[PDB]
């Protein structure tokens, strides 16, 4: 069940000269397994989760899960 | 805070706040009124520290108030003068959170690159914040100055 | 076949503290004086 | 990412003006608070588990969503609900903890309405069962320290709103 | 140990130790009479908590004394009682070292895998915990229960 | 890792027993000298650098370790080189505030003997410049002080020989 | 990884030569066997918390190992032992399903009494423990089936020791 | 103890304890708790009564204290106060024994050498004694202060 | 001699310190045996004579010893024996009601040993007899009573032996 | 091998240093209580077998040890078992008698574990038997050379372990 | 003799006396009085030691007396007591000697071959001797019974 997400990691961390704009704003897809860790690492981050989409699956399903 | 960084730490381990770490935010706590004495002295004096230790700054090295100097001429100093009290602010914030996290943020990632762009000597920026800690430790008791002092010291360490 | 990495192997320290100097002299401060006579109390000679 | 102290001191930042003694007597007030809070937050850990069942059997349970075809039936839906109202406990035992929102909005209610409408997840079930939480989460912590849990479950609710 | 969590932090942040952690460490130096206090008239009423909590648990719940039951039989019903006696033992570690970090090593991580394995209700178990922490509230001052009352608390949530 | 506390209470643990008077009377030792402790690690803090700077003068300097082909000729092997006896120093006084050398074998001597021998580092030089900054050290802390950071620098003196 | 049949093909094939009769006929013996070697598989799967609970029970219980300083004292350690005998028995129905050693050899035994050696676990005990896992797994499956499991748990003891 | 006294005369008599000396250890049985009970009261109360009593036998004889008396000075004056209290625990051990046995050992055999041998004046010593008697029915129940006072009453007739 | 509540008073006095709480309790101990003490010693001194018939009938009678040159095959031999017995059974009855073993070692086993050896009486004889005389005893005096009077014929015995 | 007087010497050379007043205190020392420590060498030499007699008897007799399949069954692994505790009391009156442990780390704790885990004789059964001895010897030799002979004791079993 | 086994010592390494060893040989010849007092001590009473003694044994240990025993009738008793005086006399030359190796070279080397040959119990010899010497502290001065107690124990070290 790949959740498409939207999200940006703004970081203070440092200052890159290196390119960021890859890592700031990105859209992933990512499995429903995952989705509740990368959230929470995203969340912590501090990062605004713009958006969140099933990109596969249907929103409600008892068994067939992917 | 130091509140926060316990949050932040639980948070990573998926756990509630252990009671050594529940015991760290009520002995922080406690001590918080201490700290805003510390800070409140600070502040009622704002004025007399920035004043004095730029003075000394200026003595110290008077290449930056010669010309050719990066704060030549009475606008330039007075900018200067106000970044000053700038840092003194942020030394106030970091007294009375209990560490350090706002002082870095407000005003030390890219501290180079900032006065460089700005042509501004971070050697000297270090000596003008020793003075201002000078000053302050005359308005701290001995006992309070420790406190503020270690401040002072991550800020010039992380000028240079 | 070999793992270079097994396992990371505990060790026992060799040197036993209270043996250390700071412990050492604490420990000798604390049973001396408790040896010696109590400030702050009223029958001293009685005890052994 | 804030607590109290640094929700003040950040305010006055973004004013750009000095402590204040206005700003001064927020500090004091939570500092006078702090003690209470964190006894407070012992208990809401120690019986963090039954709070959870507590309130999910007052709330959820024996009820349509658990029955066939409710979105909690089958065995993995019911665990990812419980599992969701212990990270909502324990995320609003850090905001109390802090005295500040910052940490709801910041890690919690983030993408968490995006989530749970994607998904298609009871919004106005998980309300109702967070409410049932923070009476029984009152009735353990005190009245005293139950306001403050209050206002932060609350948010929570006006976040999944 | 106080000592011993500061210094992990630290390690981790490549730091000296701050000193605020240098502070707490202070504090705790100072507390620990009060400590060694606590944990002395735990262990002197050790006989008393064990059998009166346990009579308790039993009390609470049948069904582990049932026929039936895990604890059914004076053999397997002592055994459990030691267990109660194990974990008294690791909070009174816990209560002088100033932190969990005793309790959760010695016992309380693998906690599920184990008593799975054994068939116990680990739930059982956390009131047979709360149990004696109740008769060590009634054995020790209101300060002093506070301090021992949250090792034990912390013991418990983790069982359930 | 260990503490003096933790390792008394970890001996304790082994045999089974809860803390006996000879073990209190060891916890009660340690927490009458954790005041000094604590003083000498504020003071060696302070001047950590001061103390890899002489002894790095005292020992490691104008000799052919520190002129080409010496190991700590080139820029990279002098700042690695520093970069060591800061980390000899701060772990020892890890060790002096703990009262206890375990954190020293389980972190700072396991396996150092092997990277040095594979690096190519003369362990005999760092050895030489280690006791160097165990004399200033002492110096700086005391005495007394002097001789728990010394026990815990020969110590690490005598893992790397 | 290898199987009787994997086995004997794979001899075949270093020779080049096409199956012969004799390859045949122990592929045939495989095949007469497989069925037995199938119910045993499905019955120890069904038993195994339980079999590794009553050769915990027999040999590693009430005994100085469990007790305070014995190696199985401590919760974690423990854990640690019943998922070691966790592993063994699935092990050895794999080995067992499999009618080959080579599991065991090739995801068992190898540098695995070196990190017993380290860890400080008792080689000889862990043999007994599943030696009684031998004795309860045997009774489950069936005298037979429970001769094909033997000659797996003793090559597991073979390699501990 | 009254047992041991009975044992001893049954020793003598060469004949196994007559039934009324077992009578008198079935007494002493039930008069367990009760003495035990007087004992913890004297030994709670012990630094105020041995101190009120100090005080009353310094009044009576003045120059047991004075300037030429045994207890001329503050050390000696606390080493009478000493001598006090070894008569005072001497008489909770009898008064738990609930026989003479334990003081006649103790301070009733050979004192009046000892004292005359150091210098402290017998009848003064007694009278001392007697304060104490007087202090502890104060300090007890009226027919504790009995049996507390018919034990005392024989070390005072001792010093005699 | 000594009693049990006469040795806690003498280790207190050794002590130096008023009675304290262990004191309160090993006296507690010594009262609350007093009933079964008292009324064994009763029932000891209603069948003493009975105690020494039976013990000799069933460890030395119609044996060897009894037989001539057994060293009880006289009249006057015969009552030294049943003499010497009566003396142990009388001083341990008193040592039982005392409940310390100083009564027995100041009077009963004061070089009994080297008189009994001199003479050529056999202690192993004695022993045996002093144990059966045991038997008999706690049989009469009952289950409670028949372990304390156990402890003191013990120490009488291992004392002669 | 060292001694009492061996090792302060040998710490004053390494220090180079002439013998100290802190030095000759713990050679005074050790002569004060020489006369005592060779008297009890004399008393355990002449009791040495039966010490190790009754520490087997009261810890490794009639128990699952010396049943079939318990390590010190065969009459092979009985003599070496009580070897092993000759061995442990001999170099136990060698430290002794030195005042010093380096005996006993030196010649016989070095390796000795290694040895016993791959024999698999049970160390904490070793380390039980010798602690028996330890009771033993202490009651022969007296209280005072007793502590002596027991810090020695000591330092097997934490070797062993 | 001392004076035999430090010049064998000297010999084997090849080396004159030191001047140490020759202090010891010369004291050991100046204590000759005593060590010959102490042997005439025993040699005078011969009879009653060997007699004593070996009724002790044979009452600490009636096996070996007993009828199918090593010692079972008057003529062995005889011998067994003879051969307890054997060894009294050893006992008395080591004295004499100042050494042990008369009492090894005359009748401790190979004593468990001999006497299992004779079928006698080794253990019951060594308590016959350790019965001697406990005889023999009554006779001897506390000084003087700790000198010859040491050859006593090597024989019965020996013997065991
Ligand atoms: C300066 C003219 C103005 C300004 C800038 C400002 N920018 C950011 C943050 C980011 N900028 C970028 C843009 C780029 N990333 C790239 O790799 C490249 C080259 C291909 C560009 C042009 C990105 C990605 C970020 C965010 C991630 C990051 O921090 O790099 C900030 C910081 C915002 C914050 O608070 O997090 C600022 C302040 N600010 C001004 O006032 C000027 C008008
Ligand atoms: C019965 C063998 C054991 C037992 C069970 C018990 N269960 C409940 C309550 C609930 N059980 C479920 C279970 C499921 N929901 C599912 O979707 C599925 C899979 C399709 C399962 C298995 C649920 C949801 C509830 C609660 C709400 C509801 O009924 O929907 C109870 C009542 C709880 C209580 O005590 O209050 C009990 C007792 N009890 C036993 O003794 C057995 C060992
Ligand atoms: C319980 C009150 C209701 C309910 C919940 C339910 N939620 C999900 C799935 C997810 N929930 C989240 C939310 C969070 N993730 C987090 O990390 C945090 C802490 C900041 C939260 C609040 C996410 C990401 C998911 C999806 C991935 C996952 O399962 O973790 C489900 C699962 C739906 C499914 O399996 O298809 C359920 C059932 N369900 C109810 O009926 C209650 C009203
Ligand atoms: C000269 C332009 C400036 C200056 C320098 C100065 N340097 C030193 C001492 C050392 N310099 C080095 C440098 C290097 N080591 C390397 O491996 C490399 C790369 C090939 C370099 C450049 C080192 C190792 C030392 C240490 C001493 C030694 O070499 O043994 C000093 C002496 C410092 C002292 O007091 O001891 C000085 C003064 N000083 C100036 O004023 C110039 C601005
Ligand atoms: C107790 C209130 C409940 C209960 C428990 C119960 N436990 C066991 C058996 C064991 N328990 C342990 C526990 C520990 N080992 C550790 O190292 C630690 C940390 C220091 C702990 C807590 C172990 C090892 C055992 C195994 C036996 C052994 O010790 O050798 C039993 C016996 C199980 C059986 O039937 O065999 C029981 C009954 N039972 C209850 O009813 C309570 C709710
Ligand atoms: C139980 C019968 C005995 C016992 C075991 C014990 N084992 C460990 C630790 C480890 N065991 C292994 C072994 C395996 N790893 C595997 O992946 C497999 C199958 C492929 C096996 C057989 C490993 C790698 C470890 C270390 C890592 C880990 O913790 O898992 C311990 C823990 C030791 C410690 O303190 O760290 C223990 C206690 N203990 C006994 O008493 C039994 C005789
Ligand atoms: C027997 C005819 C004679 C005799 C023997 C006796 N033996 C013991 C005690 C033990 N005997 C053994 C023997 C063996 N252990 C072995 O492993 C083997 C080979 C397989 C043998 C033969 C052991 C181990 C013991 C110790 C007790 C135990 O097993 O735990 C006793 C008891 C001694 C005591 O006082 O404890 C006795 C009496 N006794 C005779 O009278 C016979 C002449
Ligand atoms: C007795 C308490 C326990 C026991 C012992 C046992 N030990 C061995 C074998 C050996 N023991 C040693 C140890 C030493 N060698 C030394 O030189 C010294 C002093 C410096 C010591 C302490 C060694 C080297 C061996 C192996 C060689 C040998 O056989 O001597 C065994 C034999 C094991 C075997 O089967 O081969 C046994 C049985 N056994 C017990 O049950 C007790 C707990
Ligand atoms: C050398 C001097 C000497 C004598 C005499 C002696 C006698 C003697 N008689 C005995 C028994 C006995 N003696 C009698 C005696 C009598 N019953 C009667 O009805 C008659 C009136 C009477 C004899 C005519 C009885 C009945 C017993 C057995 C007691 C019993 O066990 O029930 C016993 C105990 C059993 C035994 O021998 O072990 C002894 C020792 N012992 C001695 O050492
Ligand atoms: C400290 C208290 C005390 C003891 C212990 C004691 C013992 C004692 N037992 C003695 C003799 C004796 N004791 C016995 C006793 C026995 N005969 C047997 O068959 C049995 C094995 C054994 C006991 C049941 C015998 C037979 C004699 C010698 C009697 C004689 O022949 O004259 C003697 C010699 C004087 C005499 O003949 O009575 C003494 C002094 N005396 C004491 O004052």
């Amino acid at each position: 069940r790949m959740f498409k997400i939207t999200a940006c990691v703004p970081s203070q961390t440092r200052i890159r000269t290196q390119r960021e704009l890859q890592n700031t704003y990105f859209t992933k897809l990512v499995p429903y397994e995952n989705w509740f860790r990368e959230q929470q690492r995203i969340q912590k981050m501090g990062g605004k989760i713009v958006k969140v989409e099933l990109f596969t699956g249907k929103p409600g399903v008892n068994t067939g899960l992917a | 805070s130091v509140v926060t960084k316990s949050i932040v730490n639980a948070d990573a381990e998926a756990r509630y706040l252990s009671p050594g770490e529940l015991d760290r935010i009520k002995n922080f706590v406690s001590t918080g009124e201490r700290r805003l004495r510390i800070a409140q002295t600070l502040t009622e004096n704002r004025e007399r520290i920035v004043k004095q230790a730029g003075d000394q700054l200026f003595q110290k090295r008077p290449d930056v108030v010669s010309p050719g100097g990066n704060a030549y001429g009475e606008e330039m100093t007075a900018t200067c003068l106000r970044d000053l009290d700038y840092y003194l602010r942020l030394v106030t914030y970091g007294i009375v959170a209990g560490d350090v996290t706002p002082i870095e943020e407000i005003g030390l990632v890219g501290v180079r690159e900032m006065y460089n762009s700005l042509g501004t000597p971070i050697p000297a920026v270090a000596e003008g914040i020793r003075a201002m800690k000078n000053v302050a430790c005359s308005l701290l008791s001995a006992e309070d100055a420790a406190e503020a002092g270690s401040y002072f010291d991550f800020v010039i360490g992380a000028m240079q | 076949d070999a793992i270079v990495v097994p396992s990371f192997a505990p060790v026992k320290p060799r040197l036993d503290n209270t043996k250390l100097p700071l412990l050492s002299r604490a420990i000798a401060e604390q049973e001396a004086k408790a040896r010696q006579a109590d400030p702050s109390k009223p029958r001293f000679i009685e005890l052994g | 990412m804030q607590d109290a102290i640094t929700a003040v001191i950040n305010a006055s930042d973004v004013q750009g003006k000095y402590l204040d003694t206005a700003a001064m007597e927020k500090l004091k007030a939570y500092f006078a608070t702090g003690e209470l809070r964190v006894r407070a937050a012992s208990v809401i850990s120690a019986n963090a588990a039954n709070i959870v069942k507590e309130a999910v059997a007052k709330s959820l349970l024996y009820s349509d969503i658990t029955r066939p075809g409710g979105n909690m039936y089958t065995t993995r839906r019911y665990a990812a609900c419980i599992r969701d109202l212990d990270y909502y406990l324990r995320y609003a035992t850090y905001a109390m903890l802090a005295g500040d929102p910052s940490i709801l909005d910041e890690r919690v209610l983030n993408g968490l309405k995006e989530t749970y409408n994607s998904l298609g997840v009871p919004i106005a079930a998980t309300v109702q069962a967070i409410q049932a939480m923070k009476e029984v989460t009152a009735s353990l912590v005190g009245a005293d320290a139950g306001k403050e849990m209050g206002i932060y479950f609350d948010y929570i609710c006006s976040g999944l709103s």
